[PDB]
């Protein structure tokens, strides 16, 4: 619950 | 303001290098899709006036008027930049540099002026970064660091910021930005 | 004219969302250097590992201050004004001022960053929450009709009766991730976190003060009896 | 310790690149004349064991024993490094960096470990710098900064120091070192 | 260990200027003098401000700045195994005789990390940075002939001038102190006679 | 006099 609330805004798409 | 509908027709010549919609397929050509219209127009004017030197564009903007440039910038800003993929071996360091900067060296995080998602601030002219080709981003960071690119203004925002980035830092942050969304 | 916001410092979820917003959209330029990640996690109920993973982006330790890489002099050169430390900004400006300021950015081509602020005219801050709010402009939109405080709502639907006004903050449709209510809640959570940061001792202060006042009432009863008696 | 007399005969093969007396004519080849014996021997052993990679030296030291390397180092140390000229447009910045380092960035001045005149500290293994080819010094600083050269030890003395040097700083300091004596 | 006595003259402006030159060139590479300012050193040594900036300020600092250096203490401690201490007060921490004997007692010891040891400071982490001037000194200490720019007498003067500057740096107020103290003591002797006479008059 | 007394140790050769 807290972890979802605190998710960083920037999402990075990584190879594999 | 420019007209995206007419810019699409006026931007066909550009699509040879930047792609029809502005999502260039080759890493060395920057993606213009989804880039801030203000930033795109500033870059095009700088290249016209020699404030920014792009040899591959020698004479391509001289015949385009201010309204034509505005239309092309609006058309490219109306698109969506495709998101690349970050190198797993570099994503950690690049993400740390992008989100946190360097407290000890006094280098800002990129998330302030360029959004945490890398979309930039269109009104402020801060360029969209997320999804931009890692090769192009690394080249621009190197050019800012070495003073090759100086069209960031008298304040030398990016020249100062890139002065604090090493080659490994530049590569890692470019790889992270390539996959940032 | 500021807008009132009812800020609940006992809402851990709201403060957590505000802390996330601050760490992502705000710590790029603004520091909270008078405040430690460890204390923020303890007061917001965030596990230390979770705080490290989710809110500490600068490589600092849990006990370190919320410092950022952007130096005040560099940022003053770049923006024309140094982004102030935001640990105490809720106390400096108040929560209502912050709530109105973060929602009052509107496009203004005459300005260096293309935006201006109703609350803070000619502010040097770029509109960094534009992706969330969307494009906000000084345009024409529907505003509730008011005549000498005679505010008209719809008796049946309970919604306002509106007339067009042409000098209002209007968000261009389909330009931001969040609608007006969602961005309102985002800004409310951010201002709640800032209010906590400015005064992290508020809740403990109220508890301790309640106990102190109870003790002082007891002691007053005894002292008053010892006075009125012995004055006979 | 090595014998300079025998080293001269043993060092003839090296003179093809580094010069007969150790004063190389080509900028890319370092001068070995007047270099510290301890530093020369350390570099020779590092190149032998792969701690330092010199492709042009591949296999040249494999057949040379410890005593032969000591003799060559002693012979080269007995010589006197020749002094080049510094670029007038770079001598000011290079001199400033060499003598004062960077207070703000925390980069040491080079005059401590390398003498104010660049003669190094022979006993401590700090190499003689003054008069060394500007191109070679720039390459060494770049390798230290990039981590390409890591034979400076676990303390990463020169890697840490060169991490704080820019390309322009490296160029200016290399020119000054070439002119230094 | 047994130290060599050196007579330090803090009124010798030329000697202190030579010592300041030696400190700026050979010592500020690793050591700071961060508790004194270039401006005050110039004023006390009789060095013009422009001359001080041109000849002794190599860090790009202003005349009024502390004599700081780029080498940070943590980095130097990592590199040398020991942090080069700030030398502003070293003449008070160790004394001029100890400094004079220490800077002349470096000899070659291959077992040491920097190939040198010191009689005064055994197993010291200092590289022998004045080897170019003194020459190759080996163990009784003897200098190998034709290995340094200066002979024994010329190097002793160089160390003496450097130690003299260090002596001044530790105590920049000594000359002004002895001047003021003379007048304070003269006044107190003058005041004592009046106080003594006043006491004698009353105690009759 | 003082200028000679304070001359920096490091001397640099410069083109022309
Ligand atoms: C979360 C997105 C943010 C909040 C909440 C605030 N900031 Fe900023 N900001 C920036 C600058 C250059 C200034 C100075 C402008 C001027 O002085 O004219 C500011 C100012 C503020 C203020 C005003 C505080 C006061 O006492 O007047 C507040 C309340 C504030 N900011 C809150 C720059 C930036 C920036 C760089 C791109 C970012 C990412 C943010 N600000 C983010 C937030
Ligand atoms: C290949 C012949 C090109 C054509 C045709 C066009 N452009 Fe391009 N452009 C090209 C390169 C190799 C680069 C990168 C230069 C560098 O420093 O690496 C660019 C760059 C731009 C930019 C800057 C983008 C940014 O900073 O994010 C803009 C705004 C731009 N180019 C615009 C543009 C327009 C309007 C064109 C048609 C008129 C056009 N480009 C064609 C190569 C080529
Ligand atoms: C050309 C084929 C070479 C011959 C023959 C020898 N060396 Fe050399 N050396 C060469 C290069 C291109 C370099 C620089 C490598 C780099 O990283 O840029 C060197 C370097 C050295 C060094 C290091 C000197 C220093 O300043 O650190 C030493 C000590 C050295 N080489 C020794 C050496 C000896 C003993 C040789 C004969 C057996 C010899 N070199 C030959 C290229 C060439
Ligand atoms: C880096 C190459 C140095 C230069 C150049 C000079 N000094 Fe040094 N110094 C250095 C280190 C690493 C140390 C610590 C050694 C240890 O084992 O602790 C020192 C120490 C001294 C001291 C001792 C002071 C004390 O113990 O209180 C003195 C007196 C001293 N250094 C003097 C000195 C002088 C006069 C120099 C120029 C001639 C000089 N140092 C240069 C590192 C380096
Ligand atoms: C504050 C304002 C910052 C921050 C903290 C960073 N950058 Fe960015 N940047 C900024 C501006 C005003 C510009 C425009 C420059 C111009 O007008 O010529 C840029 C541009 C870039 C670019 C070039 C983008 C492109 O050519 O398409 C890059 C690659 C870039 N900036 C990267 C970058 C990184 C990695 C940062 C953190 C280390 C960073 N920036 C921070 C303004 C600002
Ligand atoms: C003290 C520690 C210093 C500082 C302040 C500087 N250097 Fe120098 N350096 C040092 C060591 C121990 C070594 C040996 C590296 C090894 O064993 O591989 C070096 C070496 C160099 C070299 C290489 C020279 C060559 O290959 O012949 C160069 C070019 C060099 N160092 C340059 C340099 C510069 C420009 C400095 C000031 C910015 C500097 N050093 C400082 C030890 C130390």
């Amino acid at each position: 619950a807290i972890a979802k609330r605190l998710e960083p805004v920037g999402k990075v798409c990584v190879q594999g | 303001a420019g007209d995206a509908a007419a810019g699409q027709a006026k931007a066909a010549v550009c699509g040879a290098c930047h792609g029809a919609d502005g999502n260039s397929p080759a890493p060395n050509f920057p993606k213009l899709a989804g880039q801030g219209e203000r930033y795109l127009l500033k870059q095009m004017h700088d290249i016209k006036d020699g404030k920014r030197t792009v040899l591959e564009m020698t004479g391509l903007l001289t015949n385009l008027s201010d309204q034509d440039l505005a239309d092309i910038a609006a058309y490219f800003a109306s698109q969506k930049m495709s998101v690349g993929m970050a190198d797993p071996n570099l994503v950690a360091q690049g993400e740390a540099l992008f989100r946190g900067g360097k407290i000890a060296e006094g280098m800002p995080a990129c998330t302030g002026c360029h959004s945490p998602s890398g979309v930039g601030i269109a009104t402020a002219g801060f360029p969209h970064l997320g999804g931009q080709h890692a090769t192009y981003v690394a080249k621009q960071l190197t050019d800012f660091r070495e003073g090759t690119r100086t069209n960031d203004g008298d304040t030398k925002i990016m020249q100062s910021i890139a002065a604090k980035l090493s080659n490994k830092d530049i590569a890692a942050i470019s790889s992270y930005i390539q996959g940032l969304h | 004219q500021l807008d009132h916001v009812d800020i609940d410092l006992t809402d851990k979820a709201a403060m957590q969302d505000g802390a996330r917003t601050f760490a992502n959209y705000c710590m790029g330029c603004h520091s909270a250097k008078f405040q430690r990640y460890e204390r923020v996690a303890t007061d917001l109920g965030i596990p230390a590992d979770l705080m490290m993973e989710k809110l500490v982006f600068t490589g600092a330790k849990i006990g370190d201050h919320m410092d950022i890489g952007m130096k005040p002099a560099d940022a003053k050169t770049w923006f024309g004004a140094a982004p102030p430390d935001l640990t105490l900004v809720a106390r400096v400006r108040g929560t209502d001022w912050l709530y109105s300021y973060l929602r009052s950015f509107y496009e203004d081509p005459k300005r260096p960053w293309g935006v201006n602020n109703v609350i803070f005219p000619n502010v040097g801050m770029p509109n960094v929450l534009a992706p969330l709010q969307g494009r906000q402009v000084i345009g024409c939109k529907q505003v509730q009709v008011v005549e000498d405080g005679k505010k008209q709502f719809d008796p049946l639907t309970g919604t306002p009766l509106t007339h067009e006004a042409c000098d209002q903050l209007t968000v261009v449709p389909k330009t931001g991730e969040l609608n007006e209510a969602q961005f309102d809640e985002k800004v409310k959570n951010l201002v709640t976190f800032l209010a906590y940061s400015a005064n992290p001792n508020k809740l403990a202060s109220e508890r301790i003060g309640t106990y102190v006042l109870l003790y002082l009432a007891f002691f007053f009863v005894f002292a008053y009896l010892l006075k009125r008696e012995y004055w006979k």
